């Protein structure tokens, strides 16, 4: 099948940093939009970032400026550099693939997720 | 659809679904806490639109497309908030383009022998691209009971629902977001629309074929032709499927031929589709 596997999860301090990876396979990477989502405990899935082969990259208001998404089309991988980490960012982070002719918010593929705990 | 909390909203004039070739305006309004956007950007499936964009409010912007012909497009607008080098997603929206339904015509209902089904089909007409529905209405001329059937292609009405007399009225109504048409009514008699069970060719000068029909009066047509000739040769029958139907044909030696057959209830309106091509290369 296709497969999205995230990495880089772990513990981090308030104010610290870290970077998530997501390896992608099965589909044509260049033509899909790649997105990071997150889901705190109890709270609902929320958008954090999305990036296209063209280079277009936009972020959710909650994390713009602090977080930075990029994508290596050669290595078929997207990354999420997380800086100035606050406790609010304690959540499982999901990698997602969106097909273009699909909706603007229908993602055909989802990774298992990596947990990111901001201790204190 | 997975939910994306929008920091604003998008809206389209005339509407998110519009006739192909219409000029459309897409508006995007920022609503981001502590952010008077320096600029607002529009992307169509991740490609930046760089023209026909107009700053209106201090918070609203408009993208304008001319003779918009794509059946589908997902739209995204983002804000350049001060204090950030990056773009905050405001919202996205899906737009789609098509035509309103043509009047369905060539409505025909038939019953294939041993099926239990009345098969009503029709020419929908011009491709509409967008989501259109079809409602087949059925009215009994005897009792005036009306049934409606929803479909996106054609319909099979179970014969057990057509036991209120034999004379019926059928019309087909088409509808999508751009229009709603309705067909001229077709009157049918259940006994007049029957097609005999298929006929099939099996063995190759002599051609063996047969059907499981039990219609009393059946007429058939077998047409042959050299694969490379272009004029068909139709041999009209009035067959009787008691035993197998064998048909003898003269023909030249080392030449490849083609055969088809079709049958009907002698005198009725419709026939059945011609058989599949039965090829035959004869010896020398
Ligand atoms: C799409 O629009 C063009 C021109 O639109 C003009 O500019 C826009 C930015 C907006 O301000 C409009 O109000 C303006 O009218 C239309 O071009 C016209 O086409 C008609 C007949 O189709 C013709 O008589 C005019 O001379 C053309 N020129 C202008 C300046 O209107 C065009 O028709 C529109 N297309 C559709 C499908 O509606
Ligand atoms: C008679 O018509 C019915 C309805 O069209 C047919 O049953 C359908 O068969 C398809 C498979 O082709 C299923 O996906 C549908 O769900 C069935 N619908 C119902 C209501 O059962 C049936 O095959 C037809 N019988 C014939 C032609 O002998
Ligand atoms: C411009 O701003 C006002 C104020 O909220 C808003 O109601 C309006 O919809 C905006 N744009 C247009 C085209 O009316
Ligand atoms: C309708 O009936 C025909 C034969 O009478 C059958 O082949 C076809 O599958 C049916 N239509 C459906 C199932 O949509």
């Amino acid at each position: 099948e296709v497969q999205l596997v995230e990495s880089g999860g772990g513990l981090v301090q308030p104010g610290g940093s870290l970077r998530l990876s997501c390896a992608a396979s099965g589909f044509t990477f260049s033509t899909y939009a790649m997105a990071w989502f997150r889901q705190a405990p109890g709270k609902e899935r929320e958008f954090v970032a999305e990036s296209w082969s063209s280079g277009t990259t936009y972020y959710g208001a909650s994390v713009v400026g602090r977080f930075t998404m990029s994508r290596d089309d050669s290595k078929n991988t997207v990354y999420l550099q997380m800086n100035s980490l606050r406790a609010e960012d304690t959540a499982v982070y999901y990698c997602a693939a969106k097909r273009p002719d699909a909706g603007w918010q229908t993602y055909d593929y989802w990774g298992q997720g990596t947990l990111v705990t901001v201790s204190s | 659809i997975t939910n994306i909390n929008c920091s604003g909203h998008i809206w389209v004039e005339p509407a998110t679904i519009f006739k192909m070739g219409m000029n459309i305006s897409i508006y995007c309004q920022a609503a981001i806490k502590n952010c008077q956007p320096r600029k607002l950007h529009f992307y169509k499936n991740g490609i930046k639109e760089r023209f026909q964009i107009t700053r209106i409010n201090k918070t609203t912007a408009r993208l304008w497309y001319k003779n918009f012909l794509e059946p589908h497009a997902s739209m995204y607008c983002t804000a350049e908030c001060p204090k950030h080098f990056q773009e905050t997603l405001i919202c996205g929206k899906d737009i789609s383009s098509g035509y309103p339904p043509d009047i369905p015509d060539e409505v025909t209902c038939v019953i294939y022998e041993y099926s239990g089904n009345m098969t009503c089909t029709w020419n929908a007409g011009k491709l509409t691209y967008i989501d259109t529905k079809y409602v087949v209405h059925v009215k009994s001329l005897e009792t005036e009971e009306e049934q409606q059937y929803l479909t996106s292609s054609y319909i099979n009405i179970s014969t057990d629902s057509l036991q209120g007399g034999k004379k019926y009225l059928v019309w087909v109504q088409a509808a999508n977001a751009l229009g709603m048409e309705e067909s001229k009514q077709l009157q049918i008699h259940l006994d007049d629309i029957v097609i005999p069970s298929a006929a099939v060719i099996s063995r190759a000068t002599i051609i063996y074929w047969d059907s499981q029909t039990t219609i009393e009066k059946v007429s058939c047509e077998m047409r042959y032709k050299a694969t490379t000739n272009q004029t068909w040769n139709v041999k009209e029958f009035d067959t009787n499927f008691t035993y197998v139907q064998q048909s003898e044909f003269y023909l030249e030696p080392n030449i490849k031929y083609v055969f088809q057959v079709r049958c009907q209830e002698t005198g009725k309106r419709y026939w059945q589709p011609w058989s599949s091509l039965f090829f035959h290369k004869t010896p020398e």
